[PDB]
């Protein structure tokens, strides 16, 4: 039952990718600025309910090409 | 080793309702029972009982008591068969 | 300096998911820690490859790096969470959490 | 780049193996070079354990390390030796000294 | 995918001596064919023929060729069946 | 068919030990100075075959103590 969701990311072999739900997730690794990617996702639906910390935001839904308009924070 | 069963949610969940559980475990991994609860204001209402794994939390505790101060679900684990057939609460 | 299984105290909260997990509030997974040095101690169940890579390493040391000291057999633990409506349900076997085994690979 | 499979020439010769392995004179055994960077994509196989640690250590980044890139599959070659009586022998199916598949743990 | 089997030392080591061989192989990975001989100044002396792994030094090698300058054993493997039939040497 | 060999290394418990074969295997890593462990082995024979390189010598036997009068 896949879906087709906005690919913005370096592992991203085209504008958009196919998988199980819709995903933007927000990180800021040591050091560095904190950035935004979105894409596919169908491994971890856990991961999704992960409440943001400061320093990752997971969020995820899945309705068509529904991670464009969307932006995240931290805390 | 033999833990006390009880799912309140069963009939949603499609399993048992009340009973005991033999468990399942690793090789040289210790066993656990559970027990979780909510609490109303004295009134007791409970969620779910059973079997456990390897978690150092339970580590040589004989009774099984619940020790956050006060949580939307009271949580309990323990050492011992049985051990969770009574359970108490005392931050 | 040696590899070796390292205690990691996990606290869901430090990760978010105590938007989730009910209990418990941390777990014990472990850490897999230290180095992999010639020669390989039987424990850590060298594979074939990680002793040839470790040898190409001592004589390459710029090029090719260590094998790495990685989880090799996972235990699963017991979890107590909320239910996609609100259900305190239980994951009895939680795959994959803490770490079993260590070793060179 | 990210985490991936690299070629990996091994010569023989180099690790000293000349005395013994007739053929191949070097192969392909693969490296597992790169990092483990969040969110781990699907195609590194990323265990439970992994995702944990990888999260922790976003938190502490000083007691707590990445995920390891290792190898998580190993395909066999074959190989022509001197038997301990110098006789070339065979053996076709020499487990586990090529990298099938690469991954986070 | 089909190679010619062949094993001076069968007696020592019991095998068959001649004939063919069913290359037992991975999914999506390449078989290959071998021969090896001895050469004492032109008399030829065969030592074993038979089915190879995906080794990247056969790949796309139409003939049983050996590359090797003067060894002790003269190796060479090959891509296609029966491409171990015959064998020669250049450097 | 096991048997006894001296243990003088770092996984060390004790300071003998028994395996399949004995070993004595001398090391260049990290850029320090060669240093020679002496122990059990188990598993991986053809080892032994090596031929010893600039940066390691691995040496097995398999009479019993057969690893203390040996260096390299
Ligand atoms: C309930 O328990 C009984 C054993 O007492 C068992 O036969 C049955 O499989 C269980 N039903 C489930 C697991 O739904
Ligand atoms: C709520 O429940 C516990 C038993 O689980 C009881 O002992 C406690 O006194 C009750 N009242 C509170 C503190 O809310
Ligand atoms: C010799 O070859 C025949 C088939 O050609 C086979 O049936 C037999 O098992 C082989 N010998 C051995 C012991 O490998
Ligand atoms: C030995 O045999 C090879 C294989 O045919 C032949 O090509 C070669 O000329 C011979 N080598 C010498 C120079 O003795
Ligand atoms: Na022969």
């Amino acid at each position: 039952p896949l879906v087709t969701c906005t690919c913005e990311s370096p592992h991203c072999k085209g504008p958009t990718c196919r998988g199980a739900w819709c995903t933007v997730v927000l990180v800021r690794e040591e050091g560095r600025h904190p950035q935004e990617h979105r894409g596919c996702g169908n491994l971890h639906r856990e991961l999704c309910r992960g409440r943001p910390t400061e320093f990752v935001n997971h969020y995820c839904c899945d309705s068509h090409l529904c991670n464009h308009n969307v932006s995240l924070v931290l805390e | 080793r033999e833990c006390i069963y009880y799912n309140a949610n069963w009939e949603l969940e499609r399993t048992n309702q009340s009973g005991l559980e033999r468990c399942e475990g690793e090789q040289d991994k210790r066993l656990h029972c559970y027990a979780s609860w909510r609490n109303s204001s004295g009134t007791i209402e409970l969620v779910k009982k059973g079997c456990w794994l390897d978690d150092f939390n339970c580590y040589d505790r004989q009774e099984c008591v619940a020790t956050e101060e006060n949580p939307q679900v009271y949580f309990c684990c323990c050492e011992g068969n049985f051990c969770n057939e009574r359970f108490t609460h005392l931050p | 300096s040696h590899c070796q299984k390292t205690s990691l105290r996990v606290n869901f909260e430090d990760i978010g998911w105590d938007s989730w997990i009910i209990a418990p509030k941390e777990y014990e997974a472990y850490e897999c820690k230290g180095g992999c040095f010639f020669p390989l101690a039987d424990d850590v169940t060298p594979t074939k490859h990680a002793i040839v890579q470790t040898l190409v390493h001592l004589k390459f040391p710029t090029k090719v790096g260590k094998a790495c000291c990685v989880p090799t057999k996972l235990s699963p633990i017991s979890v107590l969470y909320k239910d996609d409506m609100g259900v305190p349900t239980l994951k009895y076997h939680y795959e994959g959490m803490s770490v079993a085994e260590c070793g060179c690979r």
